[PDB]
């Protein structure tokens, strides 16, 4: 009860995906073959979690920021949760948009708990498909006062000095690893636990490591 | 494959 | 049990526990007060665990690196896992030793499979009480990792003077109660709740005073972790 | 308090 966010809300939340493929000849990355395959199967799979899915394409750094913070300035009050999903070329704390690089904090900060009230002490999640290279109070009261950082869950790919693998005809494993665990176990099991098989699976496959950066202060379940 |  | 790791060993595993207090005149750094506590402290917890927790003060970096590398060095066929838990200053990447400043990654690149036979695929926990960096408030890593961080980069980890460091005190404190019970993630995800919320800094300058700290788990595990 |  207490050790488990609370999913009893009208819908389960709004999941926005960030699909780059194309990008500008100034950034000096090609194209990510294969990545059409990895939103429209995160489409599905995510559906079937009872999210909200919206998928945007070839997005700008700048256009990046502003559907984001579009995003955290709408009403989620009757959602359970929030879900970001970037499938993009990175570098160390960056990912690429169409034009150029953008700190992937810049990214997730608009949905702080100061600056997201209606996200506040809900779980928020951030898939990231990328390579990584190698502040007001919540409320006034102490008492309902929490880290502006608290209830962010970050799964990335891969971490700093090692790549993240895509299939130009497939798609990448992470997605494809995401996906099948999420179909067989995204409505029974934890979080953590969906996303540590994640991990085997993609370790298993053999160098690519995915990890997970949480800041949860409760079990997540998608009920 | 090809690396992101 | 395909899906936990293997805990069927003669011992659980080795645990090294740095408690950095004093250091040295040039790195400016002051006396961390209440990490005593914390290091005596997270002896017992650990030791409830099951592990052989050996506890040093006040290490160089020079130290620091030796004895992990001498822990590498090893023989951990008949155990489960291994733990090391930090306790000093820092910033971003980097702890404090008494005299000056070494990589985190440098620490933790000795127990990679590669260095460390006896303990591949199995966990390797690093407990880190240290700030990363405070602007707001490279050898890789390998799977069968997790840092247990007191806090996010970019923001200060707190310490009472008087009772030991927010991380800690909350750590021992799940650890007595459910570590034997609960899986490593649900833990480490009921110290960041702890943390979260019985806690807020006191100080008479009011732009230092009740801030709130969030720590940071950041697991490469690729199975599930009960120490029972 | 303190920080570290
Ligand atoms: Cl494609
Ligand atoms: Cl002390």
């Amino acid at each position: 009860a207490t050790y488990q966010y609370n999913m009893n809300f009208e819908k389960l939340g709004k999941c926005i995906i960030i699909n780059n493929k194309n990008f500008d000849k100034v950034t000096g990355m090609g194209v990510r073959n294969g990545t059409d395959k990895d939103a429209e199967a995160l489409f599905k799979c995510f559906r079937s979690l009872g999210f909200d899915v919206i998928v945007y394409n070839d997005c700008s750094c700048a256009k990046m920021q502003d559907l984001l913070k579009k995003a955290s300035e709408e009403d989620h009050t009757n959602a359970a949760c929030f879900a970001c999903i970037l499938l993009s070329h990175g570098e160390e704390n960056v990912i690429y948009g169409k034009d150029g690089v953008t700190p992937i904090k810049d990214l997730t900060a608009h949905f702080r708990g100061d600056r997201c009230k209606t996200l506040l002490e809900k779980p928020k999640l951030f898939f990231i498909q990328a390579c990584r290279g190698t502040i007001n109070d919540t409320d006034a009261n102490p008492r309902y006062k929490i880290p502006v950082e608290a209830d962010f869950l970050f799964a990335y790919s891969t971490v700093p000095g090692y790549y993240s693998w895509r299939s130009p005809g497939r798609g990448s494993w992470f997605v494809q690893a995401l996906c099948s665990i999420l179909e067989e176990h995204g409505k029974d099991l934890e979080i953590m636990q969906i996303l540590t098989r994640v991990n085997d699976r993609v370790a298993r496959h053999f160098k690519q490591i995915p990890c997970v950066v949480s800041m949860l202060t409760k079990e997540l379940y998608f009920s | 494959d090809e690396v992101d």
